[PDB]
RNA sequence: GCUGACUGGGGCCUGUAGAGCACUGAUAGGGCUAGGGGGCCCACCAGCCUACCAAACCCUGUCAAACUCCGAAGGGUCCCAGGUGGAGCCUGGGAGUGAGGGCGCGAGCGAUAACGUCCGCGUCCGAGCGCGGGAACAACCGAGACCGCCAGCUAAGGCCCCCAAGUCUGGGCUAAGUGGUAAAGGAUGUGGCGCCGCGAAGACAGCCAGUCGAGUGGCGCCGCGCCGAAAAUGAUCGGGGCUUAAGCCCAGCGCCGAAGCUGCGGGUCUGG
RNA sequence: UCGCCUCCUAAAAGGUAACGGAGGCGCCCAAAGGUCCCCUCAGGCGGGACGGAAAUCCGCCGGAGAGCGCAAGGGUAGAAG
RNA sequence: UCGAUCAACGGAUAAAAGUUACCCCGGGGAUAACAGGCUGAUCUCCCCCGAGCGUCCACAGCGGCGGGGAGGUUUGGCACCUCGAUGUCGGCUCGUCGCAUCCUGGGGCUGAAGAAGGUCCCAAGGGUUGGGCUGUUCGCCCAUUAAAGCGGCACGCGAGCU
RNA sequence: UCCCCCGUGCCCAUAGCGGCGUGGAACCACCCGUUCCCAUUCCGAACACGGAAGUGAAACGCGCCAGCGCCGAUGGUACUGGGCGGGCGACCGCCUGGGAGAGUAGGUCGGUGCGGGGG
């Protein structure tokens, strides 16, 4: 997951917008900088890295920073994205998002019932260096009457639930 | 020509206005007298040679100028520094 | 029909709409949304009327979750009446929608199954409609 | 400061009346008015005002 | 007698636009769950269950003129500068008006109807039905007409003929006379950008699959056009007539064009 | 319907119309007034003979959602209670 | 210091209700009824969607919930010319126009065997009757008919009549 | 000038909640009393007076911690002074000035004035 990005100077936003350019930012507690991205590119990349894995983000000097993506603003009229912020990770263990993996399908099926995947993923504390792949749901016996919620998951090395983690992930429910 | 009959409604009132508000602002001389502000609580409090009416009227203590202040929890306080 | 249980008041004045949605703009719930390309009041009856299109068409099938809600009154003076003596009694009651809400959503559903209901269901509204995915409409960290 | 040359070329009327006053600050009277005066923000500030019926023009 | 409008800098005052859900209410989906309904089931009163009604609480989503944890642009005001203006302030004489109208923006009423109706800010007509544009047309565009000229430069808008000035240049679209005024919605109408299927594991379409020997399909952005389109005296884009345009989009050069501006003479009023 | 008060409409000074939205007033208090000195609410969760789901009692938690004669708004416990 | 629902609440007298089709004057298109106009809610017509109807089968014939239009003949909304006058239903007489066509001419679908229908498409050239009842418009009825169309023309037409 | 406590202002939650450690020599409290002053709708609880055995348990002071609370950029949007465009309308768009709110990074378990007592 790799991305040319280039160095934003002043160049109103707009202009960057009209040329197919995708406005944004990088940042973390030591560097600041006006960056901007090729858009289809991108949406290439971010179509499956998302906010779940890193992107390696290529600037005019060569350099190769490792950074995570923290928002996306999108225009609501013409629902594409205005400005992309990236977070440039080091070694100090950050905060994110890690997905799911709903294994088979739910037993709630005579009833018309259809499954609601309410988390496809989970907050997490991880280091940088011990950033994992994905988590390992169970999902088999989830009937039209029960469900499940709080820290009933396969938690690796590196990890740490920063969830309540009393909240619910997973509920099947009844058809329309 | 077959017109079609109507309502009332019980409604079509307001009171007079009555003019609320502050009267002299940070940087105006005044005499004292001056009333400084209109108000309908402690909107304002009263500070340095400023007095406050039975209706909460702020006004000034003495010939001064008028300067004003927010110490956020305490409220705001009008105040009269005196030339002299 | 689809109103609220109270309200604080009984009339309300009409107002305006300015762009945009404010929120209600990304999925959030089911794999598919129905979108508004246009500012329009959208009436219960009509909000009714697509829904029921579209469990009609999946019948009994899936889930569907219906993103607006008519809070707003509609006023209409008798018919044939003059103007004066106060404002009109309300008829019904209307969803204000402004373009890139998403209105409806949908789950458990084949896509083919969903692309027609939904299409059917743009038919009962009274604006144009589009259809959407689940892209990086994932506003998390 | 560089003075400024302004001539008024963009006809006042259907303006707003602040606009108008603004012009008479200044002292353009007709069109096609031209005035060279000093380069204060006062005189400036004027100026930006009335930007759109004026070719303005240092000196 | 420089204090005016308007402007610059500083200082207060503010609760709209937007946004937000912390209060007041409204609200979608899920979890948990006081009561209540109801099944299990008994009066020893407990007890278990509920793809039912339903507080608070939790997660995720919203709405509001009479909601606000938040809050612009602007607006009001005082000070200090500029500002000599058919500015200001003060005292007195004379009034007319006290019936408004349209347009734009912001609200209410109305049906997000009306050359509707009610306020707010602005503007013009009124009194500028004097002048140029708009075919014609108070108030849309241009522009404030003391008088004269067989002079000149521009404004809006124009440069194929009526009709002044380009049948001007360079690049595209469009084939409907679209332009020359209508919507949901329909379509292998056109053109331009995109990104994937998957092709000597040689069926995309055609006759037994071999021959056939290549291009095939599917979405997504954008421009122009087609149908959707029926009303009553004779039609028509102002009219003739326009098709690599005399249409449309994008570039540029020159010209035409008012009572605007200049030139030249004259008049009058103010100040010097 | 006709005077007066509160809120919105009212476009963040003031002011702003309509047979626009929606409520109050034509009283009251000899203490519900002056001053001095004290005191702090509503709820919620326990716990307690008669005792409801708040009678009175105890303990935690509770910055204000209580209260301030009466409509609304503003204000207010560092009191106006 | 007192006597006011002087509450029509800046408070005409201390003291006051009706009717006029028997009516008069002065004004107003400042303001209603006729007509036109703007508007098109209502109204008439047509379209989109395809839950279902149709033994079977979404459209032969049909279309739930909803959606978008046209026309300007209804009833209205607004109050713009007209109150120093725009005669204001219907009838007759005279017409002329529109097509959303009731006959007649073409035509495609058909749940079209034939015959006769149904439905939509093209098409006003020409036609579109005589009576009973009501002032009627319209309508119902009688007997016919190829048919017995629906509208506009100031609800066409009173300096043409009634 | 440097500590620590005692008063007393200012900033106005980055001062807070909640946790966890500390401190009694001095301050301060809690404490010992209820004769006396003074008190309780009943209570020496509170207020008040006379004290000094005991404790830092409570309360107060000082440290650490970010789970909650509080603060919070930059960038980009919304909205808009003023200038101008499209649409039949709902509304949309371009210029030039101004520029949020939410949210991301991040920050915070306070700072300071005067006077006193103690090294």
């Amino acid at each position: 997951y790799r991305l040319k990005a280039y160095y934003r100077e002043g160049e109103k936003p707009s202009a960057l917008r009209r040329a197919g350019k995708l406005p944004g930012v990088m940042y973390n507690r030591h560097l600041n900088r006006k960056v901007y991205v090729d858009l289809v590119e991108f949406d290439k990349v971010f179509r499956q890295a998302s906010i779940h894995h890193v992107i390696v983000l290529e600037l005019p000097d060569g350099q190769s920073l490792p950074t995570l993506v923290r928002q996306v603003n999108l225009d609501k009229r013409r629902r594409r994205p205005e400005h992309v912020d990236f977070f440039v990770l080091s070694d100090e263990p950050v905060e994110m998002y890690v997905p799911l993996r709903f294994v088979g399908t739910p037993a709630g099926v005579r009833a018309g019932g259809v499954l609601q995947e309410i988390h496809r993923d989970i907050l997490v504390k991880v280091s940088p260096r011990n950033i994992p792949e994905f988590i390992e749901v169970d999902v088999s016996g989830l009937e039209i009457g029960d469900s499940l919620h709080a820290s009933d998951l396969k938690l690796p090395p590196g990890v740490e639930l920063a969830v309540s983690p009393e909240e619910t992930i997973a509920a099947v429910v009844p058809p329309e | 020509a077959h017109k079609k009959g109507l309502g009332s409604t019980r409604n079509g009132r307001d009171s007079q206005a009555k003019r609320l508000g502050v009267k002299r602002y940070e940087g105006q001389v005044v005499r004292a007298g001056n009333i400084l502000v209109r108000q309908r609580g402690t909107r304002f409090k009263p500070g340095k040679n400023v007095g406050m009416g039975r209706d909460f009227t702020l006004f000034a203590l003495v010939d001064g100028v008028v300067e004003f202040q927010d110490r956020g929890r305490l409220g705001r306080y009008v105040h009269v520094r005196p030339l002299a | 029909m689809l109103m609220p249980r109270r309200m604080k008041y009984r009339k309300q004045q009409r107002g305006r709409l300015k762009g945009a949605t404010k929120g209600g703009d990304y999925v959030a719930f089911g794999d598919y949304g129905l979108v508004a390309l246009e500012p329009a009041w959208i009436t219960a009856q009509q909000i009714e009327a697509a829904r029921v299109a579209m469990v009609r068409h999946f019948r009994r099938g899936g889930k569907i979750f219906i993103r607006i809600f008519p809070d707003k009154p509609y006023t209409k003076k008798p018919l044939e009446v003059r103007m004066g003596k106060g404002k009109g009694n309300v008829e019904g009651y209307v969803a204000v929608v402004k373009p890139g809400r998403v209105m409806f959503e949908v789950a458990g559903v084949t896509e083919e199954q969903a692309m027609e209901a939904l299409r059917i269901a743009g038919h009962k509204l009274p604006i144009k409609t589009k259809i959407v995915r689940r892209d990086a409409y994932d506003e998390a960290q | 400061m560089p003075r400024l040359k302004v001539k008024l070329v963009k006809s006042p009327i259907g303006y707003p009346k602040d606009q108008k006053a603004a012009l008479k600050a200044l002292g353009l009277r007709r069109l096609q008015q031209e005035r060279v005066l000093e380069d204060t923000p006062a005189i400036r500030g004027n100026v930006e005002k009335v930007a759109h019926l004026v070719r303005v023009e240092v000196v």
